[PDB]
C-alpha cells in the first residue's frame, strides 16, 4: 500500500492478535505472546466510525423522486420531468458509488499509516538500544523482561537505563 | 361501449364561503354529491397492480 507497511516490508497479518487491528508480538524469557496497542487501535476505530458516520450523513439531503402524472399531449413536460428524476438518480448514484470508492482507498491506507506509525514509535524509543530484523521486529540488544515490554508498548521506555546494557552488548558484536 | 354520444366532466374547487352557480337549459350533467377536503398532506397516486395486512 501507500505507506509500504501492510502486505509491504511487514509480510502478513497476525490471525493471532484478535483483541485489536494493530498491536505487538512479544518475546521473551518470561514467554511470549499477542498484545494490541490500544490507543493505536481505538483511533483508527474513531476515525472510520466517523468516516462512516459521515458518508451516511452527507447524503440526507439527497434526490427523492416523486410521482407525478401527465397526459397524451403533455408528452415534453412528461419527458422532461423523467429526464430530470433520472437525471438526479445518475448524480446521486455516481456521488455513492465514487464516494465509497474514494474512501475504501483511502481507508486501506489509513490502515497501512497507523501501522507504519506504530513501527516508527517502537523504533524511535529503542534506537541502538536495538536492531531493526526488517520484518517489524526489532531485536533488542538487552534483556527485555515482561515490565520493559509493557513500557515500550505504552511509550514509557527509559532508552538511558539499557544503554550501557546495550552498548557492551552490541560491541562484543 | 356502445355508446356514441360523449360526456365532458369538469371540476373546480369552491373555496369556504364563495358559491358555485349554475345554470343550464340542456344537456346538463348535475352535481349531487361533492367532496370536502378534510385533510391535506403529502400523498401519492402510486401505480401498482397488487393488492397485504400488514404495515
Ligand atoms: C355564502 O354564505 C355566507 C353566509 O350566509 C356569506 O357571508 C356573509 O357575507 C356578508 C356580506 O355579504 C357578511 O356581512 C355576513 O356576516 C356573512 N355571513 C357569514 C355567516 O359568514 C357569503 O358572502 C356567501 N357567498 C356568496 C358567494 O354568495
Amino acid at each position: 500500500g501507500l505507506f509500504g507497511a501492510i502486505a509491504g516490508f511487514i509480510e502478513g497479518g497476525w490471525q493471532g492478535m484478535v483483541d485489536g487491528w494493530y498491536g505487538y508480538h512479544h518475546s521473551n524469557e518470561q514467554g511470549s505472546g499477542y498484545a494490541a496497542d490500544k490507543e493505536s487501535t481505538q483511533k483508527a476505530i474513531d476515525g472510520v466510525t466517523n468516516k462512516v458516520n459521515s458518508i451516511i450523513d452527507k447524503m440526507n439531503t439527497q434526490f427523492e423522486a416523486v410521482g407525478r402524472e401527465f397526459n397524451n399531449l403533455e408528452r415534453r413536460i412528461e419527458n422532461l420531468n423523467k429526464q430530470m428524476e433520472d437525471g438526479f438518480l445518475d448524480v446521486w448514484t455516481y456521488n455513492a458509488e465514487l464516494l465509497v470508492l474514494m474512501e475504501n482507498e483511502r481507508t486501506l491506507d489509513f490502515h497501512d499509516s497507523n501501522v507504519k506509525n506504530l513501527y516508527d514509535k517502537v523504533r524511535l524509543q529503542l534506537r541502538d538500544n536495538a536492531k531493526e530484523l526488517g520484518n517489524g521486529c526489532f531485536e533488542f540488544y538487552h534483556k527485555c523482561d515482561n515490565e520493559c515490554m509493557e513500557s515500550v508498548k505504552n511509550g514509557t521506555y527509559d532508552y538511558p537505563q539499557y544503554s550501557e546494557e546495550a552498548r557492551l552488548n552490541r560491541e562484543e558484536i | 361501449n356502445g355508446q356514441s354520444g360523449r360526456m365532458e366532466f369538469f371540476w373546480t374547487i369552491l373555496k369556504p364561503n364563495d358559491a358555485i352557480n349554475f345554470e343550464s337549459n340542456g344537456n346538463f350533467i348535475a352535481p349531487e354529491y361533492a367532496y370536502k377536503i378534510v385533510k391535506k398532506g403529502d400523498s401519492a397516486i402510486m401505480k401498482s397492480e397488487l393488492e397485504g395486512n400488514c404495515n
